[PDB]
């Protein structure tokens, strides 16, 4: 599923990313934009064995699993397939599990160089 | 021959996940993969990996270590992956990384990396000159190295913020 950024943004404050560790909902779906462009079936494989899965392409040597990443920590304990799903609520439960703290957001530098410092409820007007 | 503590399928040998206090004896020094991460070691013997030149991964990342020997991977010519992240390394001996000729990605982050001594001018100054090689926990970061405290990367500290007088001893 490609996502609309209404729809989108509804389905995240639906999961409560809305101000999660200080974060507002736009952060959330402008992180989204630049990693997948909404597209939840997103795929990306790396040089180090791993692929990044899902509309915030989270990585398969740490987070998830696929069967197919030796050495892989399945930190949040889904498949990796779960996140490729029309129905976002693994990968938004995987992106709390990444955001540790109140910084935590920085772990997406297309979010830090493409969003943070903007007027990112622009993300989520219109809706 | 695979030490008792672990788990060995052909040339990969796996300890991590296994309460260890210390790096196990007797690895077969045929091992390309070694995986040591999430464990209780708190040091490295010098010269612990010196004889596994066949190394390609190395895992150390989630135990407790403070400080490297310096030389220990002096003699891993041909390791392309190493992982250091979760650990309580204040700085790097000078010269750690610099046999490491086949190196494609190192993960540091998560360290109480010491920003204010200056012992942390070898690493600065190695992931400056070395902005393809430093991951975080998704892809590619040369700021996910962080200074303790100010949480700004380790990559940007030069001797002007540094001083002898903050090193260990």
């Amino acid at each position: 599923k490609v996502f609309g950024r209404c729809e989108l943004a509804a389905a995240m404050k639906r999961h409560g990313l809305d101000n999660y560790r200080g974060y507002s909902l736009g952060n959330w779906v402008c992180a989204a934009k630049f990693e997948s462009n909404f597209n939840t079936q997103a795929t990306n494989r790396n040089t180090d064995g791993s692929t990044d899965y899902g509309i915030l392409q989270i990585n398969s040597r740490w987070w998830c699993n696929d069967g197919r990443t030796p050495g892989s920590r399945n930190l949040c304990n889904i498949p990796c397939s779960a996140l490729l799903s029309s129905d976002i609520t693994a990968s938004v439960n995987c992106a709390k599990k990444i955001v540790s703290d109140g910084n935590g957001m920085n772990a997406w530098v297309a979010w830090r160089n493409r969003c943070k410092g903007t007027d990112v409820q622009a993300w989520i007007r219109g809706c | 021959a695979c030490p008792s503590q672990c788990s060995c399928s052909g040339t990969t040998v796996d300890c991590s996940g296994k309460s260890l206090a210390s790096v196990p004896t007797g690895i077969p020094t045929t091992t390309q993969v070694l995986y040591l991460y999430d464990n209780r070691i708190t040091k490295l013997e010098p010269g612990v990996f010196d004889r596994l030149t066949q190394l390609t991964r190395l895992d150390l990342d989630n135990n407790q270590l403070t400080v490297l020997p310096a030389g220990v991977f002096d003699k891993l010519t041909q390791l392309t992956q190493l992982s250091l992240n979760d650990n309580q390394l204040k700085s790097i001996p000078r010269g750690a990384f610099d046999n490491l000729r086949s190196l494609t990605h190192i993960w540091l982050l998560n360290n109480p990396w010491d920003c204010a001594c200056s012992d942390i001018l070898y690493l600065s100054r190695w992931i400056s000159q070395h902005p393809w090689l430093v991951f975080g926990y998704l892809n590619l970061d040369h700021d996910s190295a962080r200074c303790s405290g100010t949480n700004t990367p380790v990559r940007a500290v030069t001797k002007a913020s540094t001083s002898p007088s903050k090193c260990p001893g």
